[PDB]
RNA sequence: UGCGAAAGCAGUUGAAGACAAGUGCUUGUCGUUCGUUAUAAAUGGCCUCG
């Protein structure tokens, strides 16, 4: 399982230990383990082989406001 | 001698003073 | 031990955001309303449509066309009726897109 | 001007100085040598010096007239003060004369007075090279370190429908 | 071992043992692809438009991808959303209209309809 | 040394643009025909799938107005 | 030149040009050295005659 | 060469006080000195063990005629500046200053006796002319 | 910090209390104290009267 910024691995033969800028959502909508962050953004994700894995990876003037350093 | 002595000795005073397009890589489970 | 082959040859750039548009009128009194959505306009003619709820996620894209972008876009939420887009692109034209297509 | 506000500090026309200024207290070519330095001709004496072949240097002092060589030594000083970049051609003008009429420069009742431009000239180049050392290591140490470290493929679809 | 992009009515193709753009693709309409779908052999390659769908076979000619465009009119008239390969001959379409049938390179297939 | 008679042997008996032109006439939708010119009529697809072309001359403006020197972009 | 250095070291390195510059740089440098070295020379053979 | 290397990585790890003769073996050339502190210290102690030792050394004879210890002193420092100033054992920063102040005066000895070599220049050269 | 020349020669950078954060334990802090000679970083730059 992959998102935007981050790439997961779950085996679903292994159950788990028990142990602000969104809608609050009162409202209703209608009416073993691997987890890397390294490489970000991605465009895309899957296997070339077994053992082989693609991570496909994103690689203008701008209005000067300089940032005083002393 | 004593020239290069004094020479060799002034440069380790002064010594002692002071992204790929594509990369492999093995990941780790 | 798995071999990573990390890719950065393919390169996929967005367009500039041009617009920006909700589909409800702000009511602090009131609850949010189910159907709220944001409008993204985009210089390569793509309309986003966002959600909200749930951080953001992003529900449905209308796919632009060569020499085609958008400058302004407007929602209409009259009651009983579905949300109704209008957008301009740049040329003595109106265009109201089928949001369900 | 505002009685509160203090006034700046204006060098003007004022003459900068130094502690060191002590002026109050075949193929040669040593004829046009000392003919230059008799009559303080810039112009002819200025050629004599460009000559960079060090046999003619030892040759063209060898024989120059031991009196003359005092006043070339007190020129070179002027010539090396005004252009710092010609310091090195000119110190083995002054090196040569230095070694043959040495002699003769022992029997001159004084020296620095009539030699203070070289002293001072010399003495600016060597408070340079403890500086310049810590450079070259520093400048050492970088480099050191790092001289160590589609139209073939095209297809396109409107000139396949053409042909 | 292919690596297939598409971005406005552009696709390019990358093989990697070290990668090289074996081929690269330029489309006629002005709009922008939808989907690319792939055949698992990677012979058949499916270019979807909302405008229409368009078909190109991939041959590999020293280490190049020759591309010829197979002729079907049904694709062509025929608007997708998302298309995807059963094999490498059969594919399913979902056409703009919530149509979803299935073509052999249309078999209906039938939908659960769902309360307003 | 001399050569091997092989070697003298063998010797012996072995002694675009006008494409990008050819697209801008297949582009050109209209051309002059004595004292007429004839136009290209487009597809109704076209023009119906996607919105309009935009105009470039009133968008063009913007862009500039937005990377005026005097803002120093830079 | 020695902030610079001190400053762009990472820099140098992805740039060959910057490097060339550095290398005349250590000749001229070297050269300055080289001419300083005979000025202490001359100065003490000057002592020498006074 | 490669026997005097493993030699040397054998009585680093065993904190061998022969430490001192393998780095003063002669067998050492430049580019091999290069080779084994790139290569081969890998820890951070074995790199202050031979910061150590050199710079005792040095520090107790700054004129010694072999140039092979400041040949190591000068490559061990470029190469490992980085994780050299990383140390931050009291007693390496204390062997430091000593090193400092040793080779700080030979920087004074030097300019004097710059002009001592050029005031012999003379001398010798000025007795040829006379031989001539 | 002491001495001295500017070079340098010697010697230091401890303990308690309180607060915050993370998880009784760990880390960081102090418009708190006792004792010893003893990085920064809120986009934030200087007027006008010819």
């Amino acid at each position: 399982f992959w998102g935007a910024t981050w790439i997961s691995r779950i085996d679903f033969d292994v159950d788990f230990p028990i142990n602000g800028l969104t809608i609050t959502d009162e409202s209703n909508f209608m009416n073993h383990f691997f987890f890397t962050d390294k490489y970000k953004p991605l465009l895309f994700v899957d296997l070339i082989s077994s053992n082989e894995l693609a991570i496909i990876e994103r690689n203008q003037k701008a209005f000067i406001q300089p940032k005083l350093v002393f | 001698k004593q020239v290069e002595i004094a020479e060799r000795n002034t440069e380790l005073w002064n010594l002692i003073d002071t992204l790929p397009t594509y990369t492999m890589e093995y990941l780790d489970i | 031990r798995m071999i990573v082959h990390r890719c950065r040859f393919v390169d996929f750039t967005p367009a500039t955001i041009t617009s920006l548009a909700f589909s409800h009128k702000s009511n602090i009194n009131k609850l949010t309303p189910s159907d709220l959505r944001l409008a993204i306009g985009r210089s390569n003619g793509n309309i986003e449509i966002w959600n909200p709820r749930n951080n953001w996620f992003q529900e449905m894209v209308i796919e632009g066309g060569k020499d085609r972008s958008i400058e302004g876009l407007c929602w209409s939420n009259v009651n009983g009726e579905s949300l109704r887009l209008f957008s301009i692109g740049g040329s003595t034209v109106v265009t109201e897109w089928d949001l369900a297509t | 001007k505002d009685l509160a506000s203090a006034t700046n500090y204006v060098e003007g026309n004022a003459r900068v100085t130094s502690g060191d200024n002590f002026k109050h207290v075949t193929g040669t070519v040593t004829v046009i040598l000392s003919q230059a330095l008799q009559s303080n001709d810039h112009s002819l004496l200025e050629t004599v010096l460009n000559n960079r072949d060090e046999r003619v240097i030892r040759d063209t002092i060898f024989r120059l007239k031991p009196a003359l060589a005092v006043i070339l030594l007190e020129r070179l000083a002027e010539r090396i003060a005004r252009q710092t970049h010609r310091q090195g051609p000119l110190n083995v003008w002054v090196k040569w004369c230095l070694i043959i009429h040495g002699g003769y420069l022992v029997s001159i009742p004084n020296l620095m007075s009539t030699l203070s431009s070289l002293h001072s000239t010399l003495k600016r180049r060597s408070d340079l090279l403890p500086r310049l050392l810590a450079l070259d290591a520093r400048l050492d140490c970088t480099i050191n370190k790092f001289k160590t470290l589609e139209d073939d493929v095209e297809y396109n679809e409107e000139l396949d429908d053409a042909g | 071992r292919l690596v297939v992009s598409w971005s406005e009515s552009t696709v390019k193709i990358w093989t990697m043992g070290n990668y090289k753009l074996v081929c690269k693709l330029t489309l006629k309409d002005d709009q922008n692809i939808s989907t690319c779908s792939l055949s698992p052999d990677g012979q058949v390659l499916v270019v979807g438009r909302p405008s229409t769908t368009k078909v190109f076979h991939l041959q590999p000619v020293g280490n190049k991808l020759k591309v010829t465009k197979l002729d079907n009119d049904l694709l062509l008239r025929t608007s997708t959303k998302l298309v995807k390969f059963i094999d490498n001959s059969k594919i399913v379409i979902c056409s703009c209209e919530d149509d979803v049938f299935i073509v052999d390179l249309p078999q209906e297939v039938e939908l659960l309809e769902v309360t307003s | 040394a001399e050569l091997p008679e092989e070697l003298l042997k063998n010797i012996d008996q072995k002694d675009k643009t006008k494409k990008r032109k050819t697209l801008k006439n297949l582009r050109k939708d209209s051309v002059k025909r004595g004292k007429f010119r004839v136009q290209l009529l487009s597809t109704t697809q076209d023009s119906k799938t996607l919105p309009p072309k935009k105009e470039s001359s009133i968008i063009r403006s913007k862009d500039r107005w937005l990377n005026r020197k005097a803002l120093n972009k830079g | 030149v020695a902030v610079v250095l001190e400053l762009y070291g990472n820099t140098l390195e992805s740039s060959p040009v910057l490097q060339e510059l550095m290398i005349d740089l250590k000749t001229k440098v070297r050269h300055e050295i080289h001419k300083s070295k005979e000025a202490q020379r001359i100065e003490g053979m000057l002592q020498l005659l006074t | 060469q490669v026997e005097i290397a493993n030699i040397l990585s054998s009585h680093l790890e065993a904190n061998s006080t022969e430490i001192l003769d393998d780095l003063m073996s002669g067998s050492w050339t430049e580019p091999e000195i290069k080779k084994f502190i790139l290569t081969k210290i890998n820890t951070v102690d074995h790199l202050s063990k031979i910061f150590l030792t050199i710079s005792k050394s040095i520090t107790q004879n700054p004129w010694n005629e072999e140039n092979l210890l400041p040949l190591w002193l000068k490559w061990l420092l470029t190469l490992k500046s980085g994780e050299l100033n990383s140390i931050k054992d009291k007693h390496t920063k204390k062997n430091c200053k000593h090193l400092k102040s040793a080779l700080r005066s030979s920087e004074e000895i030097l300019p004097v006796l710059l002009g001592i070599q050029g005031r012999l220049e003379m001398l010798r050269r000025q007795a040829k002319l006379r031989e001539d």
